[PDB]
């Protein structure tokens, strides 16, 4: 049956095959006719010089554009061909190419997917058509002030690490770059044991790695060294960094700390501080009887439009925080409640709440792992991450672990009196200087 | 304003013609007096008072 | 509701009175070194 | 646009402890604010003598 | 687990039922109750009452119930759309019952207090406005009018004037006119049938009295232009398709995967459209079309919604009409309809695949239909199409009334009498 | 094209589709 | 910029009067292009206009082929003389291209009056003929202003 405890326990497992040259194996069986058909990579920007700054989201692109066995759009023609929907996309820290099909026509797939991971035309036609859209919309990207703010939040606090620099890159560079330094991350970071493949749907794991097997057992794919492996743990500013523009309407604001990396054991702790304090928006039917102090006052008074707090967890690094908008006279009231949630928990907190928020976490987690792709999804960054695991049932078992005093020490650690990031956007001014901020992160026990 | 703890007396809310008081950045030490002009009075009273408790 | 944190911290608070309410007269006493 | 944008060097006024670009910064992150407040503090136990 | 378990009643309402094996249990309620629903009179009630969802129930204070589903974890949904609303809940699969109950209290418990009516009038606004960030969904909601007079006409949104319009009555009437056990339908999803089976009969039995059927809205067509301060005017164009549930419904069905584009890869303009491509050949630099195909009960529309820039639409409608004719000639390609109806099959499995769109699609049939067809016979059914079929559905829409909506700088903007 | 469209007003999120 | 604000105070007080938003509709509905055009600015083209805008329009259709000026209670040679002098300028003018070609249709707007509004035209003749006149006779036919109050 359908029994919490139960439900558990049967899930198609977690698979795993390795090929010689790095590749790795790895699927679930969902006894489903579709399957998505994924790749991840873990070359970031981090990786990325300063002139290959946005190279690889320029790649990202072109992949599309034609390859080297199948020259401009020869490629997609056989995709749609199928009907079988397809997508790529890059981040910081993984790029993930990836497929949405039926079973069947798999055996292509891969064989269509191994060539464009390495083979590719590099051609400047597409080059400089490519070149134009990005600075195209290089300049456009000022229209959706979310990403914009962010850009500026990571820059302030990693400073001087690749880790802090615009994923797209700065401009002139891609006007300036050749297709020739892509070979080179083309040829650097794109060999195994850096790639890492999965899937899920109806195939079970053999069938899949049979038909794996040789491109790509294979291509090469290779493991040499790209010296080793190649990071740095990154330095985290104490600082504050403000475009002021009064001209607009609002003003969002952004204001984190930093964290513990993705594999950590506090990771986990700290996901429910997060789901407890909750979120607020403009358009919820809650109303003002809302549980979360935040969705109940801001609300109220409508001290903001509309926040929601963010978690993200680098391989050394953790970012632990909120992105509010509000009122140009309304911002600092908006602040000084959000001390006080954060710091309240620290010390007066109580078993009660952690409940309520131990509940919906279980379910977002439970939530999220519907539907083919998703569910191959996890496995890339996971094996990225944590490798194959996929401790479905742990995590429940995990969610057992946390306690009053847990959240307590663990946010006395990330929280009480330390040194806060923040980032703004106009029409700012209202936003009280640092100094505040600073005294305003200790209680003074009031 | 929810829950500002210098709203509730209203007393403290003209105590916000000091603390948000804004101020231009450059200022000299030329402006310090201000201050101690008034500060200077304070022990005048006082001392001045204790005076007369044997005068 | 049973408040349980608080309880030490108004123990410093008491200690932060007492002690320094002392130390304001400062009478009679054992230890000096 | 805007994302031309860059931030210059305040190495200067800083203080060598963090002023790696590879290291912890919490490494000294303890010791290192507790200089501040030291002084704070010692401050005050004269201003109450 | 066990296979889809669905159910008459005497009330006749379909309990449907699977068993999972997943701690997620969710169920949902569906009603057949949509904007056609309104009257003039009556205009934006649901799209009102789709905001009574939270209010304060017979059977409890509306506080205890929002205090409730919090500190549970579950979380409760609603939707509408021109035809069927449908409550939506979920939450782990031990505690459905405290939150199943709810579902009733609300549905079954009305209570409609003047001052707690009054502080729902300033949202509206609010909600309406964000909807229309997108200028196609404003283009949409115009269109209905133009093609019809009475019902699918009805906006799901309130016209400004009846704003302060709406009593506690009058939605009080609404409420029971339009409910009754023979509309109501029931949906599990996780849960076993005998459970499911238990509580319907119990507290979902009442009457009885109004579906009522009497729009047919009497398609009618026209244009409508408003003149707006867009740089990229958006128009379309449409005469009449044909009712859900039918092969034509089914061959336009076919006939949009022709033409009708929807990015299957990142970015790509997709090329197996001859729309785009027989458009962007002759045509120049930014632009997009894309072919619109809904049905609903009675009946519904087929067209193409079009994004040009200031002089380009005329032509951009003008040649992708023209286009439209191409294949309105006698032009045909049997590996693209294969193509596209292994599309089809496809993006019809891949949108079935999702549980939760799957969950309508379960409902989706019961309201409909009240049984449950494999998606396999789809898929069967999906090949059935003939071509000349798909021939002659576009002929239709190349043979009939046509409908225009534009909004823009309208400077350029032919009519349909230059088409 | 579109379905067509839908609307959202619900609980905890809020939103618009098509 | 201060006459920005004014626009509006004016534009709607003309819209008291239902028959007075009824007409503007009209033309558009009998029309396309130039009597369709309305007498009154829609809303997104308030902050749209600019001087310059207005100082073409100034003199592309200003003329002293166009102007016409006409004297009542002054001896017409005092009016002679200055008309002349200053008021001899260019040229360039009269734009015509506005034919405004009728077209007709329908237009209905879903509003909150208890007494609806509406006409029906089929497109007359232009001004000064006897068909002009024929209408102008035809309207007294059926046409009533009251003559008498009330009545």
């Amino acid at each position: 049956t359908a029994t919490y405890a139960q439900a558990l326990q049967s899930v198609p497992e977690t698979q795993v095959s390795q090929l010689d040259n790095g590749l790795r194996v790895a699927s679930e069986q969902s006894s489903q006719p579709t399957c998505t058909v994924g790749v991840w990579i873990d070359a970031g920007s981090r990786y990325e010089s300063e002139k290959n700054n946005g190279a690889g989201y320029f790649v990202e692109h072109l992949a599309f554009k034609g390859t080297k066995n199948r020259p401009g759009n020869a490629l997609e023609k056989e995709v749609e061909s199928m009907g079988a929907h397809l997508n790529a996309y890059s981040t910081r820290e993984h790029t993930a190419y990836y497929i949405k099909a039926l079973s069947k026509d798999l055996p292509k797939a891969v064989e269509l997917l191994a060539d464009i991971v390495q083979n590719c035309s590099l051609e400047d036609s597409q080059i400089e058509k490519e070149r134009d859209v990005i600075l195209q919309e290089l300049q456009e990207n000022d229209t959706s002030m979310r990403d914009v703010v962010f850009n500026y939040l990571h820059a302030t606090a990693f400073q001087g690490t690749p880790l802090a620099q615009s994923v797209e890159g700065p401009s002139e560079n891609v006007r300036k770059l050749s297709r020739a330094d892509l070979t080179e991350y083309l040829s650097r970071h794109y060999k195994a044991p850096r790639m890492v493949l999965a899937a899920a749907g109806g195939l079970e794991h053999r069938q899949l790695l049979d038909l794996a097997q040789k491109h790509f057992s294979g291509l090469s794919g290779t493991y040499d060294e790209d010296a080793v492996p190649t990071l740095s743990p990154c330095r985290f500013t104490g600082s504050q960094i403000c475009h002021r523009e009064d001209g607009l309407p609002l003003a969002h604001v952004a204001i984190a700390v930093e964290g513990p990396g993705w594999a950590h054991p506090d990771n986990v702790a700290l996901q429910v501080a997060n789901a407890i304090i909750g979120h607020y928006d403009c358009t919820y039917g809650g109303g003002a009887h809302l549980s979360s102090p935040l969705a109940s006052i801001a609300a109220t008074n409508k001290l903001c439009q509309s926040f929601q707090t963010f978690n993200i967890c680098y391989a050394d690094t953790g970012l632990l925080g909120a992105h509010f908008v509000c009122d140009h006279m309304s911002i600092d009231d908006m602040m000084f409640v959000l001390q006080g949630q954060w710091m309240r928990l620290c010390t007066s907190a109580t078993e009660s709440e952690v409940l309520r928020g131990k509940n919906l976490l279980r379910n977002a987690l439970v939530s999220h792992l519907d539907g083919t792709t998703p569910v191959c999804e996890d496995i890339g960054r996971s094996l990225l991450t944590y490798g194959r695991r996929i401790p479905l049932a742990e995590w429940e078992s995990r969610i057992a672990e946390v306690d009053a005093r847990v959240v307590r020490e663990v946010c006395s650690k990330y929280f009480y009196d330390q040194c806060p990031a923040v980032a703004g956007f106009g029409p700012i001014e209202q936003l009280p200087d640092y100094n505040r901020i600073r005294s305003g992160m200790f209680w003074l026990r009031f | 304003m929810t829950n500002i703890r210098k709203s509730h007396p209203l007393m403290k809310i003209v105590n916000n013609a000091f603390i948000d008081l804004p101020a231009p950045s450059n200022i000299s030490s030329w402006w310090n007096f201000g201050s101690l002009l008034g500060i200077c009075l304070i022990l005048q009273i006082l001392t001045g008072l204790f005076l007369a408790m044997h005068y | 509701q049973l408040a349980r944190n608080w309880v030490p911290t108004a123990s410093l608070w008491g200690a932060v009175g007492a002690v320094g309410l002392v130390w304001a007269t400062d009478w009679r006493l054992i230890l000096d070194w | 646009s805007h994302t031309d944008i860059k931030v210059p060097d305040f190495s200067d006024y800083r203080r060598p402890e963090v002023l790696d670009s590879t290291k912890s910064s919490k490494e000294s992150s303890e010791a290192r604010k507790g200089f501040s407040y030291l002084v704070t503090a010692t401050t005050t136990v004269g201003v109450a003598y | 687990p066990q296979d889809l378990e669905f159910t008459r009643l005497p009330n006749g309402l379909v309990i449907a039922s699977l068993e999972n094996y997943a701690p997620a249990s969710r169920i949902g309620l569906f009603i057949k109750a949509g904007s056609r629903y309104e009257n003039s009179n009556n205009l934006g009630t649901s799209h009102l009452l789709r905001l009574a969802s939270s209010l304060t129930t017979k059977g409890a204070s509306s506080f205890k119930i929002t205090r409730g589903i919090e500190a549970v974890g579950g979380k409760l949904s609603v939707t509408s759309t021109r035809e069927n609303m449908a409550y939506t809940v979920e939450c782990l699969r031990d505690d459905v019952d405290i939150l199943m109950e709810f579902l009733l209290n609300v549905t079954t418990a009305p209570e409609f207090r003047r001052w707690e009516v009054a502080a729902l009038q300033p949202q509206l606004r609010i909600d309406k406005a964000v909807a229309l960030q997108n200028p196609q969904a404003h283009v949409i909601e115009n269109l209905h009018a133009a093609a019809y007079r009475n019902a699918l006409a009805n906006s799901l949104y309130c016209p400004d004037y009846r704003i302060g319009k709406v009593t506690p009555v009058e939605l009080h009437d609404y409420v029971q006119n339009h409910f009754t056990s023979a509309r109501m339908a029931l949906i599990g999803l996780g849960v076993s049938h005998p459970v499911l089976k238990q509580v319907a009969e119990q507290f979902l039995n009442i009457r009885g009295g109004l579906g009522l059927s009497g729009a047919k809205a009497k398609y009618h067509g026209g244009e409508i232009r408003e003149q707006n301060g867009d740089s990229l005017v958006h128009a379309a164009l449409v005469a009449e398709s044909a009712a859900i549930g039918s092969a034509e419904a089914n061959a336009f069905s076919v006939l949009q995967h022709v033409l009708g584009a929807g990015p299957h890869v990142k970015r790509g303009s997709n090329a197996t459209s001859s729309l785009y491509q027989a458009v962007a050949k002759g045509v120049h630099q930014p632009f997009d079309v894309s072919a619109f195909n809904a049905s609903y009960s009675d009946s519904g529309l087929f067209g193409f919604y079009t994004i040009s820039q200031a002089a380009s639409a005329g032509d951009v409608i003008k040649a992708a009409y023209n286009q439209v004719k191409t294949i309105a000639q006698g032009n045909l390609s049997n590996p693209d309809v294969q193509a596209a109806k292994n599309k089809l099959k496809a993006g019809y499995l891949m949108s079935v695949e999702s549980s939760e769109g799957f969950l309508d699609e379960v409902g989706s049939q019961a309201l409909a239909a009240g049984s449950y067809t494999p998606p396999s016979t789809v898929l069967q059914q999906i090949d059935a199409v003939a071509d000349a079929d798909v021939i002659n559905a576009a002929k239709k829409f190349v043979s009939g009334r046509k409908s225009m909506a534009a909004s823009g700088n309208l400077g350029h903007t032919p009519f349909i009498d230059e088409l | 094209g579109r379905p067509l469209v839908a609307s959202v007003s619900l609980n905890v999120p809020a939103s618009v589709r098509y």
